[PDB]
């Protein structure tokens, strides 16, 4: 009669005694309890969302502006010879949302100077995604759509396709400062979206600056390159051999 | 927006009554919960897509006025 | 892992700013209340085994049908895993006491709680009852301030499970 | 991504040739046996939590080192991440099963995955084992003859075995 | 980004064990003298602009080729970049000093700093020398006996010196 | 303007959650140590006028040319405006002391300060020297926690000026 | 967006002079009961889901039509949102109890909710009934002398009563 | 009878594959840090009379009813059998500690011990208590640092504790 | 099975006594010897396929007739069986390397080898010279210490066959 009465003291005793081998330290987890240290993206994930409600005060409004500049312009410095004061004032009374102010910054000449002129168009699309959306591009469907939209409808419509998009509507919306969110699994992505955001993001200290030795070359078209247009590699090989043998 | 069509921004009044609230329930809350009614301004060049978008979300408008002319 | 220290530093850095008076004030309060909290963690670490055993007992007694065969509680393995789970919760309560903040709880037990408890069909109520018990003799074990701290963290865990 | 319909189209195109009569024959056969394919896909879909829970139970039974402290699946956030990964791989296998070709599974899911886990430090041998365990626990649901007309479906069983093997080989 | 307490907690968790009694003694001793740590952080914060200004003055007196035309810090924008780098690094040293561990540095301050400086063509030796000069300018303020209670703080001095040295060595 | 209390309210509402252990602990530190700052503010409001004259005199000795014609300081009306400005700074410092936070100081002085100095061509060094006199004298009126709180707030104002 | 201290500062600045005898007197009086208020805040935040559940059960007890089809809370999602809103108003009441000023709750939500519930079709007197139900439940949970030192907390019970009364009046 | 190496080999054989890289690393690390295991086993062997005598003292002072007439360890024969059982269990715990695996313990001393004790009427609760007392008295010896080079052996302590707990929970 | 640790424990257990010095010294010798064995196992495991193919081709060279139609070797199935057999021997050699004992061989191969070779008419010389090929191939794969261990196990299996 193992335990007729209510008290379970033997079962609990043996359960506790056997739980000891279950909590033994595993193989190792020094760099594994945070794989973000391998990603080197701890700060971006632990940087909470910054918002601007309707009744907001002076405090953190400067903080909201600092977060906006640090996101939109990368870690690249922005001298107050470049900060648009009129846009900030238009934001202060809520005449424009944070989305509208970000549209303004995207259409300033500082944003263009940094990301549009010294760069190609692939790099421009990658940076537009990484800054105004938080994620890397997924495939050349996005690149082709955005490049055609640029050449056909101007930089204005090109940036609007990022700002007034559906994705920007849910994930950030009117009053949320964009954050790097491709590190966490975002629904409906390729496994290369995370890899692309990891490749674009070199660290908390680094930035995607125009004024460096490399001249701000593309980081990801090499990464995004193979899957889209290298399915026809095998037959193109026979075509190239046939051309060579002539 | 360089030409005359670009200017004359309009002021749009938007309400997010239950017809949109049910769609937000089925989709989820990913931006902080906000009041149903407010007042918004949209440029003419972007008036069509923005209003298609707000109808897509399910929000219903009250009326629109002209800030210029 | 949020602390007072880490929360302060992250808020400060999010405004590119040095630590002003108010932030150091919060850190000073944290360092002044780190004595009762470390004392409470020391007490709950002395009595880890009594707490785990009692909590397993209480879970079984309040949910007798679990241990009967054809159920999750049947078998040595699942009750060993029960005691393992309660040891996890107790360990993270002591961690949240030492770190004077719910950082360890939110990082380890509450991060992805419902999805795991759903995909393994585990019931929140079992752990709520275990934590209610641990709260029960935590009141009895700790005098005054350490009692209130430990009860704050245990109530955080319970409301996370609820 | 491409189903087998658009495979037939693409191979017809890149040689500038109309689709042959024989190719139309194979694709019409694909269409007629399509209803069984829908049955298999629905079997994968409606029994997803069962397959995932069974595979997870077996997986953490075989190698306990994941769930104990210092293990990859331990801190109860990474456990949810593990289950979510398995759900994603199951979802993409069902997509490839409905389509007919592994384009979905090999493009939208498996391209950047092995080095994603290399970056995270996640063991990939365990992930491949998890995929094979899902294959085992999903064949039994796929073969369930109850509440459906009876027929031969060894073709689809081989197809799903190949998709699970493909995912497990790519990931590992 | 982990204070002393959370670093100790992480080590305890990896060992799958409760926090030892000696570790709790260490953390209690830390939190006991934490008012001295707060004073040092307030001296690095309150007297920050003086530290940046003095360190920059000594740096640009000792090494003049930076401000020369063609020098790395020549135009106004590059001088402002110098000042903001120095202020950020002092800020992160204050952050580490309050937290108690260099986790904030290696997470945020120094995460890709060498890569940035090798991309910009900046001489990392100059930046390390600037951090050294900030060390010398900051030790004076930290050791200011005026306006505080008299007490030994040699441990804080060694800790902050190690933080500055680590920042310089990571930049170098 | 917010103190520790209202910043806690703000962050808890921002995350859409209640107040956890860390928030209540920081608010606890602020509540319990509100007193010494309150006697600091008492000692400062007892001595506002003496400090106004002391600060204006100190800045005038340090800047002799300001009093001479050809500069702003010349004229009795400008003298009274200097006195009013230093009185404003002292009042806002006592406001911050009572509030236990830089809120009142920050949004009543710092917000839109550099532009205003640029517009009326006011040298921030005048105010910096005046506040340095305020600090140097405050080294004697107050002792203990009250004194260090007053000096922290004066130092914050001085840093914000530079 | 202001508490008691910042409210007094605002009035002192509008009248323009320093803060006088009586203002600092009440501010010190409020400071001594800071922990006395912290404990009430902690009770509210700890019993929040319990208070919400009890208020839901009561409100659905005396008044039934909402449960019945056609009620504003009939569908499963709508009554989920009902619990969400009642939780939010309880949270803002806890905020008001902490700070001491109704304004933070008032300006943020009291104005908007009126017209919003006009738009949605909710009978506001039911919302006021829910407000008083949480009033009663929170008083029950806060009067608990056990597990804390006893005291004359009649001031805080009265203040919470005022918060709930004004919330119920303003929503209605 | 197994050790950790043969356990890994047998599991690999059941799978049918060569030993994985991670398994090889674990076995190599076990071998590398196995000299601490030799020290622990030598400590258990060398002090065994001390552990047994201390456990017997505490048990029989704690549980008086055994050594009473009509008690279950009353005559010299039963007392000698008691001490011999303690010695055998400690011997097999040291065996399992050297082997790194509890197979020899659960295979020679515990496959039929609860049934034997029950059929003899011996109180299994007291036997488990005796095993726990040996555990404590043996930890007091393993943690000793005399005669050996100081190092970290927390994992070995946890493992020996788990072996004692395996015995105590498979007897009771 | 039968390794150094296992033989030590079994010997100390049959005699019914604690583990004295000599047992511990043998254990230490094995523990320190385990490293070379581990990288030897790494080397053979990495070169699995090349070693198997080379062994099969050495078989088909030294015994040319076996590949003729009408004998054991003819037929793709029989070639696959030969490759599988070589893989089995190689795998158990790596197993015995890791265990630092001849246990896995004596259990999974040597135990009952002659009976099963005789039943299916399998010629022991086939595997003898295939193991000779592997023996030569680890002449270059492994050098120094671990080569002695790998050669020792290969030749022990060869001796078991003959
Ligand atoms: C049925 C046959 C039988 C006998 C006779 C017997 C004797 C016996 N001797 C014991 C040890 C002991 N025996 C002694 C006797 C000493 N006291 C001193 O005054 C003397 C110099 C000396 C006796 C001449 C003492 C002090 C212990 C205590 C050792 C201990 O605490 O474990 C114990 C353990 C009891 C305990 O630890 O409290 C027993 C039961 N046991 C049996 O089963
Ligand atoms: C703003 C500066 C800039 C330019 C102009 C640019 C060109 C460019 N050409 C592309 C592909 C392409 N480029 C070409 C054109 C080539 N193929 C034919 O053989 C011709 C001989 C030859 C044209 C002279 C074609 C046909 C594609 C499509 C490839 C494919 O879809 O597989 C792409 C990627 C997808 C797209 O078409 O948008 C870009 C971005 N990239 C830049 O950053
Ligand atoms: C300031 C923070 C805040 C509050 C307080 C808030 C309340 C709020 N509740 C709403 C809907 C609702 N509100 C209720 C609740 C009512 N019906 C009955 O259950 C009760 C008598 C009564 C509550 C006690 C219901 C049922 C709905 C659903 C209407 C619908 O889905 O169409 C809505 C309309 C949009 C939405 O669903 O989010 C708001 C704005 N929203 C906020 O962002
Ligand atoms: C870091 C924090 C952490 C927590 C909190 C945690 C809970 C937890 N307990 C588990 C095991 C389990 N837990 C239970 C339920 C318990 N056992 C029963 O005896 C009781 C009635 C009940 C407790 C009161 C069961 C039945 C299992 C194993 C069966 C299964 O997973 O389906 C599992 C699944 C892992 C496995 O398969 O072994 C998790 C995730 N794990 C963690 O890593
Ligand atoms: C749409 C296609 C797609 C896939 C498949 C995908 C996999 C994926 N799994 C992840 C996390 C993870 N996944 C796992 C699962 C592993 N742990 C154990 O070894 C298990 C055996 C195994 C599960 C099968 C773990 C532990 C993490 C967290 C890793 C960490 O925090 O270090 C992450 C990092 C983002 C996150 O933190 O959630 C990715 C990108 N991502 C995608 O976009
Ligand atoms: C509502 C969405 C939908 C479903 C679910 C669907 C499946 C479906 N399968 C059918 C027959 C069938 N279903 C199956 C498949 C089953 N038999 C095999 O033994 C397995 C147990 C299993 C597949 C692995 C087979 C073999 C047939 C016979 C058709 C044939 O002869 O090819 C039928 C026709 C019989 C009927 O209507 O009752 C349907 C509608 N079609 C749909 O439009
Ligand atoms: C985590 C916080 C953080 C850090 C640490 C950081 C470092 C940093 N410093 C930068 C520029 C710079 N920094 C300096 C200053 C250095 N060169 C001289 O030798 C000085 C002696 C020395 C100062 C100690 C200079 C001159 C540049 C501009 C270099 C260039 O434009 O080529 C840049 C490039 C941004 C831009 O495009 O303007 C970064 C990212 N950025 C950050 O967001
Ligand atoms: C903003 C919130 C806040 C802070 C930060 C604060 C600082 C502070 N400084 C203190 C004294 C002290 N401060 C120091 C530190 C000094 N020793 C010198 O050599 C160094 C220049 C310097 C540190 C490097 C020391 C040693 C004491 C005496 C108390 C002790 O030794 O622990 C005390 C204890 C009360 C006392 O005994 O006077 C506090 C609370 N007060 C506050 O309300
Ligand atoms: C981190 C959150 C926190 C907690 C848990 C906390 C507990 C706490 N309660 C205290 C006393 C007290 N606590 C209370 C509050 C209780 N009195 C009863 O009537 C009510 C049921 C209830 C209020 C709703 C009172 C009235 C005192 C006496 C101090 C006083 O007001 O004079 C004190 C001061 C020292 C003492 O115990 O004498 C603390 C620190 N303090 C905190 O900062
Ligand atoms: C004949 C039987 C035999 C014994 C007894 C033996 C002991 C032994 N202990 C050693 C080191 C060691 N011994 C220990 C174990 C001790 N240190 C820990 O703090 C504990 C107090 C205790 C174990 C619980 C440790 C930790 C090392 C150093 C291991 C290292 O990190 O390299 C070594 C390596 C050389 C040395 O440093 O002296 C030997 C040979 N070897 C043998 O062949």
């Amino acid at each position: 009669p193992v335990a007729p009465p209510l008290e379970f003291t033997r079962e609990a005793e043996r359960a506790a005694w056997l739980a000891g081998a279950l909590t033994l330290p595993s193989s190792l987890g020094h760099t594994e309890t945070h794989g973000q240290e391998r990603i080197r993206a701890v700060g971006a994930l632990e940087a909470a969302q910054v918002t601007l409600r309707a009744p907001f005060t002076e405090e953190q409004f400067q903080g909201a502006l600092y977060a906006i500049y640090k996101q939109v312009f990368g870690n690249t410095y922005v001298m107050e010879s470049e900060r648009p004061t009129t846009a900030e004032s238009q934001l202060k009374d809520g005449r424009i949302t944070v989305r509208g102010f970000i549209r303004l910054l995207a259409k300033t000449e500082a944003y263009k100077s940094r990301f549009l002129y010294t760069t190609s168009q692939n790099r421009f699309i990658e940076l537009n995604h990484k800054l105004l959306l938080g994620r890397a591009p997924y495939d050349q469907a996005e690149i082709i759509r955005h490049l055609d939209l640029w050449n056909s409808q101007g930089y204005d419509a090109e940036i609007d396709s990022y700002i007034e998009s559906e994705e920007y509507q849910e994930f950030f919306g009117e009053e949320v400062v964009p954050f790097f969110r491709g590190f966490k699994y975002q629904v409906g992505q390729n496994p290369l979206g995370f890899n692309g955001l990891v490749r674009l993001y070199d660290g908390y200290a680094g930035s995607d600056t125009e004024r460096n030795q490399s001249g701000q070359v593309a980081r990801l078209t090499d990464r995004l390159s193979r899957p889209v247009r290298e399915q026809s590699s095998v037959d193109r090989i026979e075509r190239l051999l046939r051309s060579y043998t002539s | 927006a360089i030409t005359t069509q670009g200017k004359r921004i309009y002021k749009i009044t938007v309400s997010e009554a239950g017809a949109y609230a049910t769609n937000k329930h089925r989709t989820g809350y990913r931006a902080p919960i906000r009041q149903s009614n407010y007042t918004l301004t949209v440029p003419y060049d972007r008036f069509l897509p923005e209003m298609i978008r707000l109808h897509q979300s399910g929000a219903k408008i009250v009326n629109v006025t002209s800030v210029i002319s | 892992s949020r602390t007072v220290i880490t929360e302060v530093i992250a808020t400060a850095d999010s405004q590119g700013r040095f630590l002003n008076s108010t932030e150091l004030q919060a850190a000073f309060g944290r360092f002044e209340r780190a004595v009762p909290a470390i004392e409470a963690a020391r007490a709950l670490t002395k009595n880890q085994d009594a707490l785990v055993k009692g909590a397993v007992q209480a879970v079984f007694k309040k949910f007798p049908y679990v241990t009967q065969p054809g159920e999750k509680g049947y078998g040595d393995s699942n009750q060993a895993k029960c005691a393992r789970d309660i040891g996890y919760y107790l360990r993270f309560i002591t961690y949240s006491l030492v770190a004077s903040g719910t950082g360890p709880l939110d990082d380890y037990v509450i991060a992805g709680l419902r999805e795991v408890n759903r995909a393994f069909n585990l019931n929140p109520l079992w752990y709520i009852e275990a934590l209610n018990y641990i709260k029960g003799e935590t009141g009895k074990l700790l005098s005054g301030q350490s009692k209130t701290e430990a009860l704050l963290y245990i109530d955080h865990a319970i409301n996370a499970l609820s | 991504m491409n189903d087998v319909f658009t495979r037939a189209i693409a191979q017809a195109d890149l040689k500038g040739s109309f689709l042959l009569e024989s190719d139309l024959d194979k694709l019409a056969s694909f269409a007629k046996e399509g209803v069984k394919r829908l049955d298999a896909v629905a079997a994968l879909t409606n029994n997803a939590p069962a397959i995932i829970s069974d595979a997870a139970h077996k997986l953490f039974a075989e190698q306990q080192e994941l769930i104990q402290p210092g293990g990859n699946a331990y801190p109860h956030r990474r456990m949810a991440a593990c289950l979510r990964d398995m759900e994603i791989i199951l979802r993409y296998v069902s997509y490839a099963l409905l389509a007919g070709d592994a384009s979905v599974l090999d493009d939208r899911c498996l391209n950047g995955l092995r080095e994603t886990y290399n970056a995270l430090g996640t063991p990939t041998q365990s992930v491949a084992r998890a995929v094979q365990l899902m294959k085992d626990a999903a064949m039994v649901h796929l073969k369930s003859t109850a509440n459906v007309t009876v027929g031969d479906c060894s073709s689809l069983y081989s197809e799903a075995a190949t998709y699970f093997d493909k995912a497990a080989a790519s990931i590992a």
